[PDB]
């Protein structure tokens, strides 16, 4: 009904807080007396007036909220077309009822001639292109798709122009639903003149509308499918606002337009040609002003993990539960999917802050299996070969439109990872066409292609994650490491982990490897091991997309000394190699600051790969002292305070440590007497 | 019955003839999985375990026309069936098939070998290496001539899905054309890149190729890795890697050319101890055991563990 | 002939078939031609066209030297 809308819409905008959306999503624990007891609707139409705006973004969610409103937000979903229509009035006699109500002296005529118009979004029907049932026509189904391509700005005619051949009579004859009623006589008395009246193009007013193409998510393509398109018609001020390889959120209605057989003839099809108008942009004009995403129940559970001390334990054995071993190669890879944040700057150039990571070392390994266990958990991560993938489909091919026959620009693999991690099999298998791209992208973060006189520079930001091979597929110990693998010396410098995984024959790895995936094919569940050591894939995902849009480790005074000493005594044993660190150990707090703990955590990982070697590439207690030394160190402290407790003895001089006070613990040379105090021999 | 009908699926379409002033058809009513448990197919199954020594009777009834080579044909097989597909709950799909490569000199019946499994398997193809390249062997991206849409055209390692891939001449094969071998025999899938479409199609085949040493003839003076032009990282995918090097032996080809006079005249093969068994019911012993997943037991897991021991250890012996 | 018949371009069922030039056409020709009179049936699967045609004729042809001498590889002699 109208009245029954227009009276459920009227008092929604006028008794609505913010304690009712936390009702619906689970949030009683964070509820604030100061800012949700204040209605949100009114500072919206308080601020159109200030501003001087015609268009409100009505969140959907917020109708389910109400209790008042649940029969509201049920006929919107089913046919907009005449909801929308009624919105767009109880809007206007609500705004004229906010001056009466402030007695401001403004000009009345002014603001009711403004037709404003409600650009309701992020619903809770969101049907994918798959799943367009016929019976959904003029409707408004939330899209999340991904945009291909843009064509530029159609002129619509609305407002048609008349003028006579004899007379000069201009008149001005507005199209309803697409009629262009013509006058077939003059209005004129002096004139009357039947078939006088000519058109003018040229004095019409005209409308905005640009076609966008629209890609399905990968992410809900199941496999064995392929993705297809759909268009998209942007009307009023909301057109040059999609760009191509964005990820945004189309909420409008699902209209249709028949097709005609033939160009000449009146006749039509029995297929009819879909189209969903958009109505918002909602990216993933105007901008967002918060977002309710996940709970604030699963909240409670980030941050009791994150108080727990073995963080960086846990995560790193959920990332890889079906791979033994690997500790120093599964760290790394945790913080690639953070990373440090983007410090961006307007009179600066742009840092990249990705952590490039290169595996390396002898084949079957388990090197092919991370590159297709990081791709299911990133939501942009695609998986590319070696001599599968040239200079032309990581970059960006030159495709054409099987519609209109024209030019496209379609994007690679480089370019539709606008956010997650790439991974690459075979780097030591690419030409040397493909290797001179990388070299920008790993530096810059973009991708400047001149072909065909179009001369364009793409946007590229996002890490890679290969894992190179040697030529014999060997890796012989008595050979470099720049000998041994094909790869530029350019490109090798350009990573931040070169992790070197061998496959060494051992007795005691072997016995416990073949135990631990014997264990994963007798039972589908691992039922020895407990819920709280390996965490599920929806709670991973969860905490690495709430970290990188909120958490902002800064850099310390404390923090900044100690890396620039660790970076001067790594050349006394490029300046790329400063830039991986300071990644690294904003990757590991991601805590609002960057302590020392971080830091040094950040050093052991450079030093696990560029170590043992110094003039040429390719046990410690009696040729390398250390423990003869020790024993007449620690004794010499301990024999002038007679002349302690455990925590005296490390600042006045910690695994050799506790070493060397067992050694003199068996020759009756020092006295436990607890862990607390330490006492020497009588 | 609309969004049901999968691209490469042997259904029945059931529907009427009806012309359009072009010819249509109005649908009305719509691989291992697909043969039911008939109390008649059950029957001749249960006659062949009764018989005893069925791993016996199999391997020998495959390619009656070639003597010997019983331990080869014991793992062609083992081909047929396969291993489980344990799909772990955490994402990690272990690969159940077999790679099996057959290497030696070309004069011990390969290009036989290879086909007699391309009719014993339902789904099995047959290819060759310069024959097939980059394009016929993964998927073809032609145009259609009436939507104008751009399809995916099945090759070899499409077609022959949950089956047997047959590839001839494996050491006369390009570098473009091991790009995708080396991700079916890891991760079963083909990645395809080309005409804007990046798609992974699934690929659970099973690679029976046949490499041949560069040489013509095998020489014992040389390393195994340098006779044959393939690198060791192909080889460590594979299975099995035999190699039926032809020895001149004056009993081996004496007992070989009666085996070849005697089918060139009867077109049957010899009287032996038991009965061949024909073709159109080794398929129905085949598909009736990859319904049984058998588990591993606990006892046998020390025998597995301690037997890649002394396996590293001779193969690290024999490095010089 | 070798330099006019490429491998594309069966209907000489159980018969002979004449080629000239042996040595002078490309090693992508030879191919089909070895699968062809290895088990006398030629297996085409291009195009989702999957038919075993039957060629049952026997392959003659004169080279010309430029297995050193006839520049052959050991699969087609």
């Amino acid at each position: 009904s109208i009245q029954e809308c227009t009276t459920n819409f009227r008092n929604f905008l006028m008794s609505f807080k913010y304690k009712f959306r936390k009702i619906l999503d689970e949030r009683e624990e964070f509820i604030n007396n100061t800012t949700d007891e204040e209605l949100y609707y009114i500072k919206q139409l308080n601020e159109m007036r200030e501003l001087g705006t015609s268009n409100l973004n009505l969140d959907a969610r917020n109708l389910l909220a109400y209790k008042q409103t649940e029969d509201l937000y049920h006929q919107l979903l089913n046919y907009p077309q005449e909801v929308i229509s009624i919105m767009d009035q109880t809007i206007k006699d609500c705004m004229v009822s906010l001056i009466v109500d402030n007695n401001l002296d403004y000009d009345l005529d002014e603001i009711e001639t403004k037709f404003y118009k409600v650009r309701p979004y992020n619903v809770g029907s969101c049907k994918g292109m798959r799943e367009l049932n016929p019976n959904d026509i003029d409707k408004l189904i939330n899209l999340k798709g991904l945009v291909l391509r843009s064509t530029p700005v159609i002129p619509d005619m609305k407002v048609a122009f008349f003028k006579c051949n004899v007379c000069d009579h201009t008149m001005a004859v507005e199209i309803d639903r697409g009629v262009i009623q013509e006058p077939a006589r003059c209005e004129r008395i002096d004139c009357n003149e039947p078939n006088s009246m000519s058109l003018i193009h040229n004095r019409c007013s005209f409308a905005d509308k640009q076609v966008i193409k629209l890609q399905e998510t990968p992410d809900f393509v199941p496999d064995g499918q392929t993705p297809h398109s759909i268009s998209l018609c942007v009307y009023d001020e909301l057109v040059d606002s999609c760009r191509a390889g964005d990820r945004i959120e189309v909420t409008g209605t699902f209209r249709s337009i028949p097709i005609r057989a033939n160009s000449r003839q009146r006749v039509l099809k029995s297929l009819y040609k879909t189209y969903v108008d958009v109505v918002h942009v909602k990216k993933v004009h105007n901008e967002v002003e918060e977002v309710r995403q996940i709970t604030d129940q699963d909240l409670a559970k980030i941050r009791e993990v994150a108080a727990r001390e073995d963080l960086y334990s846990l995560l790193a054995r959920s990332i890889a539960p079906s791979i033994y071993e690997l500790e120093d190669v599964k760290k790394g890879i945790l913080l690639q999917l953070f990373g440090g944040t983007n410090k961006t700057f307007t009179k600066g150039g742009r840092y990249r802050g990705d952590i490039n990571i290169l595996l390396c070392g002898d084949p079957s390994t388990s090197k092919s299996q991370i590159l297709q266990y990081v791709h299911k958990i990133t939501p942009r991560g695609v998986y590319t070969s070696g001599k599968g993938s040239s200079a032309v489909g990581l970059t960006a091919y030159i495709t054409r439109d099987v519609d209109t026959k024209q030019l496209v620009l379609e994007s690679g693999a480089l370019v539709l990872s606008d956010g997650g991690v790439c991974c690459i099999d075979e780097f030591d298998k690419m030409s040397d066409s493909t290797r001179s791209v990388l070299h920008e992208v790993m530096e810059q973060q973009t991708i400047s292609i001149a072909k065909a006189g179009i001369i364009t520079t793409l946007n590229a930001r996002s890490s890679i994650l290969a894992s190179a091979n040697p030529i014999g597929s060997r890796y012989n110990p008595n050979l470099p490491v720049t000998e041994n693998i094909d790869l530029p010396p350019p490109l090798l410098s350009r990573f931040d982990l070169v992790y070197l995984v061998l496959d060494k024959v051992d007795e005691k790895n072997d016995r416990e490897l073949a135990k631990h995936l014997t264990n994963l094919y007798l039972e589908d569940k691992p039922e020895h091991i407990s819920q709280d050591d390996v965490l599920p894939v929806e709670f991973l995902t969860m905490y690495i997309s709430y970290a990188k849009e909120h958490i902002h480790p800064i850099i310390t005074e404390a923090a900044k000394t100690e890396l620039v000493r660790a970076y001067v005594g790594m050349r006394k044993m490029t300046t790329r190699q400063l830039e991986s660190m300071i990644r690294l150990a904003e990757a590991h707090a991601k805590k609002n600051v960057v302590e020392l703990e971080d830091v040094q955590e950040a050093v052991r990982l450079i030093r696990s790969a560029i170590k043992d070697y110094a003039t040429d590439p390719k046990v410690q207690t009696g040729k390398s002292v250390i423990q003869r030394k020790l024993q007449e160190d620690l004794s010499r402290e301990i024999m002038n305070v007679l002349k302690m407790s455990f925590n005296e003895l490390i600042k006045q001089i910690s695994s050799d440590i506790q070493e060397a006070l067992s050694r003199l613990q068996q020759e009756d040379k020092v006295i436990v007497l607890g862990e607390g105090v330490r006492r020497s021999v009588r | 019955l609309v969004r049901s009908l999968s691209p490469g699926d042997i259904v029945d379409v059931t529907g009427i003839f009806l012309p359009a002033p072009e010819t249509y058809l109005e649908a009305q009513f719509v691989k291992f999985a697909s043969f039911s448990l008939t109390s008649d197919v059950e029957e001749r199954v249960m006659e062949l375990i009764t018989s005893g020594d069925v791993y016996n009777r199999l391997a020998k009834s495959i390619a009656p026309e070639i003597y010997g080579n019983l331990d080869v044909k014991k793992a062609l097989l083992l081909l047929l069936v396969g291993g489980v597909d344990k799909r772990v709950g955490d994402g990690m799909k272990i690969r159940g098939d077999i790679n099996v490569c057959l290497m030696g000199d070309p004069g011990v019946a390969k290009s036989q070998l290879l086909k007699a499994i391309c009719k014993i398997s339902p789904r099995g193809v047959y290819t060759t290496g310069k024959g097939s390249s980059g394009v016929g062997l993964t998927a073809a991206v032609m145009k259609d001539p009436v939507t104008d849409e751009m399809i995916l055209e099945g090759g070899a390692l499409v077609l022959a899905d949950n089956g047997i891939c047959c590839i001839d001449e494996f050491d006369k094969m390009d570098e473009s054309d091991r790009t995708a071998i080396h991700e079916v025999m890891e991760q079963q899938t083909i990645s395809i890149s080309k005409a804007g479409i990046n798609t992974t199609l699934n690929a659970r085949t099973s690679i029976l190729a046949a490499a041949n040493p560069l040489y013509g003839r095998y020489n014992p003076r040389l390393s195994p890795l340098d006779n044959i032009n393939l690198p060791a990282a192909l080889l460590s995918r594979f299975d099995i890697l035999f190699l039926m090097l032809d020895i001149p032996s004056r009993d081996d080809d004496e007992k070989l050319a009666e085996h070849v006079t005697y089918v060139h005249m009867h077109n049957k093969q010899p009287d032996l101890d038991f009965t061949p068994v024909e073709p159109s019911k080794m398929r129905e012993y085949i598909a009736y055991a990859k319904t049984k997943r058998p588990v591993m037991s606990e006892a046998v897991n020390d025998y597995v563990v301690q037997a890649y021991i002394r396996l590293r250890q001779d193969s690290k012996r024999e490095m010089d | 002939t070798g330099r006019g018949s490429s491998g594309v371009g069966v209907l000489a069922d159980r018969g002979v078939v004449c080629i000239d030039e042996f040595d002078k056409m490309t090693d992508v020709d030879r191919v089909a031609i070895h699968e062809v009179m290895e088990q006398q049936t030629v297996t085409i699967a291009k195009a989702g066209i999957h038919t075993t045609l039957n060629a049952r004729c026997s392959v003659i042809a004169a080279a010309n030297p430029v297995h050193q001498n006839i520049a052959l590889p050991d699969s087609l002699l």
